[PDB]
């Protein structure tokens, strides 16, 4: 079983967004992006990766969303495409939502990144 | 003093057509050393592959090892049950014969039945009711059958989250 | 009164072949019974071994797909540095056909070389040194190679580890 | 992998023995026997039995055996051999254990039978 989930719209995964105060961080095979700008926002973090034996094998995209569904955050593997892992990935979230908590966001993580990248 | 200057560039040529062959060497031999090294890479992994796949052959013996253990384990219940079973026909089987034998000497003592003698012959086989037995309840074991089956799919589902932890440590492209 | 005796006798005899008619058709319907139950008990038996053999066809698939995945990862392993020569091994060639090319000029510049008209022609060459170029250093990811061995090793010993906690269950013979 | 293992000589598990004070029980498929007159003694209990999987597949037989030698205790499979498993073993092992040790003697499991029938 090799199923590929998309949390992110066709438009989603193809719209354009600038950071109003760039942030960026490549993290090994990842790259992470936000715009410290964003305070006080409830903030979703989407993704659109395949998965293989009921594990996260490939992340294609994950943004970060505000309610408003605007992007305020993104974390990509690099254009060379290196590959990368689940681990490098939950490192990545954890790094990305550290960051949006500077300015006392409230990030959470889609149901489908929760079930496939950790164990809980 | 233009011969001159034309003496000099020949020689300045000739001294740098030297210099020219011996990067041109060069080059060739970097050339061989990075066609080997990526032949070097080919062996590494083709042997890693030849490795991978001496590991499966282990694993898929072990699958069939377990396979015939069980499915020996339901054949041996089996055979324990219709072997009890079998012991248990010969019993029906021969308290059958004696009463079809017994009726058959009952059949053909009335058939010389008017002859005065029939009844000194006849006395004794009023006596004989040979017709008794208790049979054993014979129970085939479901629960241990169906407990084979239900263990040997949980056996398939920790397989797979087996592979499943082995995969996720390593990128896929 | 031993006529009577005999009457009496045949009465009670072909009483007893009438009770022995009923006792011998129970017999052998208690005979079919039998046979239909130790039928019964290898229809049992077959689909459950039956069902066996499904599941170790799926553990066999879910072992055929890790396999052809981790030999995946390691071919794709093996095809990142071997482009990467590739596209090396086209740099150190251009670079020894410029070479090539430029001293060809130079061998035959000096072929009409006592033309009075060669300085002119060829002040021109001894300018050109065109060798540079960096090549970083393509490195083969062994750790993670060996690693995909080492820890397929660890699947087939915590197979082997949930096969013995299987048979375990159920008793042998 | 499918080896048996013999703790026990070819005349230890042919050589006969007798209880001085009998105590016998059935402990499901399995005979457990111990003599009660036994008292202060060192015993080990050695056992015949076959391996699969690295887990003990079939006891044959085990008999319990003082510093002088001497069988004093048993449990074997029933004479129509039902089938059994290591936990009846485990379990039966447990039985004869504290039935020994109510007189006193000192009773250890061979190393084969620990690294097999248990987990440590």
């Amino acid at each position: 079983a090799s199923r590929y989930l998309t949390d992110m719209t066709l438009e989603e995964m193809s719209r354009e967004w600038s950071m109003l105060i760039p942030k960026q961080k490549v993290a090994g095979p990842l790259c992470i992006r936000m715009d410290q700008a964003i305070m006080d926002k409830n903030i979703i973090l989407k993704a659109n990766f395949s998965v293989i034996f009921d594990r996260l094998e490939t992340l294609i995209l994950l943004r970060a969303f505000t309610e408003e569904g605007a992007i305020v955050g993104e974390i990509s593997p690099l254009p060379s495409l290196p590959g990368h892992t689940a681990e490098d990935v939950k490192n990545a979230v954890g790094v990305l939502i550290g960051g949006l908590e500077w300015n006392d966001n409230t990030v959470r993580v889609s149901e489908t990144l929760q079930r496939f990248a950790w164990r809980s | 003093s233009l011969s001159q200057a034309s003496a000099d560039l020949e020689a300045t040529l000739r001294h740098k057509l030297t210099v020219m062959y011996s990067q041109i060497n060069g080059a060739s031999r970097a050339l061989d050393d990075v066609r080997n090294r990526q032949q070097d890479v080919r062996m590494t992994a083709n042997r890693k592959v030849e490795q991978l796949q001496q590991e499966y052959t282990e694993m898929k013996a072990l699958l069939d090892a377990s396979e015939t253990t069980s499915t020996r384990k339901i054949k041996e219940e089996e055979k324990r049950v219709n072997s009890k079973f079998d012991t248990i026909y010969q019993i029906l089987l021969k308290k059958k014969s004696e009463i079809q034998t017994l009726k058959e000497e009952i059949e053909q003592s009335l058939t010389k039945r008017d002859e005065f003698e029939f009844l000194e012959k006849a006395s004794k086989l009023r006596g004989i009711s040979t017709k008794p037995v208790y049979i054993p309840e014979v129970e085939l074991n479901h629960k241990l059958i169906k407990g084979i089956h239900q263990s040997t799919i949980d056996l398939k589902n920790e397989l797979k989250q087996c592979i499943g932890r082995l995969q996720e440590l390593t990128p896929s492209s």
